[PDB]
């Protein structure tokens, strides 16, 4: 049996249904979301830590002179000088008194800790939804991981659960995030090969263990002026360190919908938006016949202590008289109130109490047991206490947050307004006739 | 995000959809606020006031003012309407001074 | 310098066009697509091919029960009867008249020649366009491999090019492709997961040599009535096989606009389509001033045998009184014509010729050498060959394709018509006159 319904997105709190396929008895169906799995398509751009800085040796030579050819080594910079005298330990270290060519050399690489304190940059598409689903019916149980696609089956065979496409797409993460430590930002990083001295990315590769590696960090190579051998040099701060002054709070403590990232495949697991769509091919084996099911002769529900919470607040007691003794799906036929359980065992005469959670400050609403129809009405006292640990079943509606008795004052004054509308019109078609008359 | 020294409490807004909160290495705690306004639903109708301006101040508020807005052009229209009426009755007995209204 | 133009996406076709800066001598620069690469991005479903549906030696169990539990193969499906007696070839095969059991099995596999007869089902997304360019401007070369996004720099030597974002996406690729040895299908194959008996895709995997292998053929066992031990089974064909005979044309032979479908990373090339527009750093040093630059006293252009074909029909001689000699050069500013060659050898006083090729009956455009310009006009009579092997190397235009004695007698009936009507407005602004007289 195709059954269309639509489901929460919220982690927790089954969906009740009953399937009512019309020969056979009604059948219970909750789903409930035990896990949702946002996992965008990432593609890696680079990966940056705090570089090196590496000064050769200087090489001198005297009563001559040096040029370097370029170099693939991130962020090359040659200076020559021609006017140098080192004194290492010992004195002077060549034989020449003016003319001295001494070639300062810098150039980056990556620390040696960049195995553990680097940041990887990534750049995300559109996210899909993967959700786990517990979906019983009857007595049986389907445990599943579904796609939110729309068209993509569960893997559980059996039972054919197409869960569509979700109303409203979130995307936690922005068009550019950074990776470091399990720790998850949205930064706009430089493209590769568009870096800027400084800021984050100063030095990208494509991996830590990459030859190909590529900065340009500020560096400027200084005139010696000291006796001794220098490469006096300025360098640009550290653009990974700068990032990790200002890098903000993660998106473990930033996203919407309370959901948690994790970073192995990147995913956002939990997150509590939207609605799904979802249909159930139930199989006809599920389904008994309204013969063997227990039929009620007389049903009749009294509610007491309701209490409109995210709690089930509040007990419902059906006295039933069935002829005969058997299990009995039990249903609320209203978005507003819920009930914790699906299924009751029904004996010949008695009565079974429920447990109901609600919305609404009044518990009119249509219960069924073994089918049937019983209307229950009382008015539930607001709560208690201000603020519970566990999330609301349900979803507030205009219709019902609005009190019987509050809505028995505003039609009366509306009302109230449209009779003197009635009358003033009254009176003024009896004045159309007196002037008719005239 | 708040680093803190001390003996200091921090007020925290929770609403229908929930609150988070960490502190220290502490697990997260979830926290949801549940519609436990002062007031009562069922009874006079000022503590239906309270109770739905502490749950939808904004809400109420424009409810209100509609009734008010009914009432006050009901009341006004059916006045003019009886008025153009007791005038449409009268004036063809007050063009004719001696004539004897029944 | 940033020069910003418009390119067709036609392979071969150069387009040519002059950089006029105005401290500068004009530059040539033609582009021309020497190859395009329309590559989406491929999400890989799953691998089919036919299937083994090999069955196990069958187990009997003679005064005693055989139940079977569940498996992990591929669509398994387990029997048990109970009143079997198997025969051999030596007999009775056990030692019970009646009460015996056997396990009939069924499963599915992968058939052995799986390696190369096998189709792959993707679900492909929005194709980027990478185009190869060779660009000449003024005398020198160069050859590009950049993408069409608009975003991201071609750079050759001293060389940065931006290609803007096409007018209009294709993609030849329907949402769900099939390959199968390199044969592309717009097939909308069933999701992961459902497995239709008797369809393209009753076997399903990860990759050939995965054991998580699903599989919904309709295979029924059959209870034996024979005195052989024999598993009965009745299966539906392979849908591999109907796909074979009901594929269709692959899209090498389908896809529009002409071009080809390539399977290793799966794209489309040389596909003529949408316009480019294109933004082009030009180096300073390939400008010359025009101080060195030949200017023309006097240029005069007269076109002989012209003819509007794809070829490169028609021929045009300037006459010019120039200045100096040296390299120019020649272009032809309108968008019906273009000139086979954008250089020439000027002299003092002199006479070139060129070629061209028109899409217009009236070669009505402007021809410039060394900056200048000039119109002559004479008439093209249409091509008497049918069919060509080259494209047009022009597009055509509305105001160019109606021939000139055509717009004249098209204009002339039109002035006639407002002539009557500029008589009518006159003769009624003469009543009006009169009608003030009187
Ligand atoms: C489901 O199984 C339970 C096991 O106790 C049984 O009581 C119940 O009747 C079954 N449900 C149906 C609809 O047969
Ligand atoms: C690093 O980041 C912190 C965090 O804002 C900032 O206050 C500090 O000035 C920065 N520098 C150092 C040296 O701590
Ligand atoms: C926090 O809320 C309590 C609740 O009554 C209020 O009395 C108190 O003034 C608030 N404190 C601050 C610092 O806002
Ligand atoms: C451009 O280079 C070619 C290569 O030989 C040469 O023939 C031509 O004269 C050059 N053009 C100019 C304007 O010097
Ligand atoms: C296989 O495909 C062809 C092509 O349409 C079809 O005509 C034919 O009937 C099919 N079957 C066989 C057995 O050839």
């Amino acid at each position: 049996f195709e059954h269309a319904t639509t489901v929460p997105n919220v982690p927790g709190i089954p969906y009740k249904a009953l399937v009512e396929r019309a020969g056979y008895a009604p059948l219970n169906l909750e789903i409930t979301v035990v896990s949702s799995e946002l996992t965008p398509s990432t593609n890696k751009e680079y990966v940056t830590c705090k570089f090196h800085t590496v000064i050769p040796s200087p090489q001198v030579k005297c009563c001559g002179s040096l040029e370097c050819k370029a170099s693939s080594k991130a962020d090359y910079t040659c200076r020559v000088f021609g006017g140098v005298y080192p004194f290492m330990w010992g004195g002077a270290q060549c034989f020449c008194d003016s003319e001295n060519t001494q070639l300062s050399e810098a150039y980056v690489e990556f620390a040696p800790d960049c195995t553990i304190d680097h940041a990887v940059a990534l750049k995300v598409h559109t996210a899909a939804l993967k959700v786990g689903l517990r979906i019983v019916y009857g007595n049986t149980t389907a445990h599943l991981d579904t796609f939110v696609n729309g068209v993509t089956p569960g893997s559980s065979r059996d039972l054919k659960v197409i869960a569509g496409p979700i109303s409203a797409a979130f995307s936690p993460f922005d068009h550019k995030v950074v990776i470091r430590k399990g720790l998850v930002y949205n930064y706009d990083f430089p493209e590769y090969g568009a870096m800027k001295p400084g800021a984050f990315g100063d030095i990208q590769a494509s991996s830590l263990d990459a030859t190909d590696i590529v900065a340009r960090t500020d560096i400027r190579l200084l005139k010696p002026s000291v006796k001794n051998i220098h490469v006096p040099y300025t360098q640009a701060v550290s653009g990974y360190e700068m990032w990790k002054n200002n890098s903000g709070r993660p998106l473990q403590e930033t996203a919407p919908f309370g959901c948690k990232i994790e970073v192995e495949p990147l995913r956002a697991s939990n997150c509590a938006y939207g609605h799904i769509p979802i249909s159930i091919d139930i199989p006809d084996a599920a389904f008994v016949r309204s013969s063997e099911s227990p039929t009620i002769l007389e049903v009749s529900c009294t509610v007491a202590d309701c209490i409109y919470s995210a709690d089930f607040g509040g007990s419902l007691t059906l006295q039933y008289k069935a002829d005969r003794e058997g299990h009995c799906p039990v249903h609320s036929h209203s978005t507003t109130a819920v009930l914790k359980e699906a299924t009751t065992h029904v004996t010949a005469t008695g009565s079974i109490t429920l447990h109901f959670s609600t919305s609404s400050p009044q518990a009119n609403f249509i219960v069924s047991l073994c089918g049937k129809k019983t209307t229950c009405n009382a008015e539930c006292k607001p709560p208690a206490d201000h603020i519970i640990g566990e999330p609301h079943k349900v979803d507030q509606e205009f219709q019902a947050a609005v009190s019987k008795t509050s809505w028995n004052w505003l039609l009366a004054l509306f009302g109230g307004a449209s009779s003197l509308i009635v009358v003033g019109l009254i009176v003024l078609v009896c004045s159309s006739m007196l002037i008719n008359t005239r | 995000a708040e680093w803190i020294t001390g003996t200091t409490s921090r007020n925290f807004s929770v609403g229908r959809e929930g609150l988070e909160y960490v502190w220290g290495n502490h697990e997260p705690v979830r926290v949801w606020a549940q519609e436990s306004a002062p007031g009562d639903p069922h009874g006079w109708p000022h503590e239906i006031i309270i109770h739905y301006y502490h749950r939808h101040p904004v809400y109420t508020v424009i409810v209100l003012c509609g009734v008010a807005l009914a009432i006050l052009v009901g009341t006004a229209s059916s006045a003019a309407c009886i008025a153009k009426a007791r005038r449409d009755c009268l004036t063809p007995y007050a063009l004719a001074p001696n004539a004897t209204v029944p």
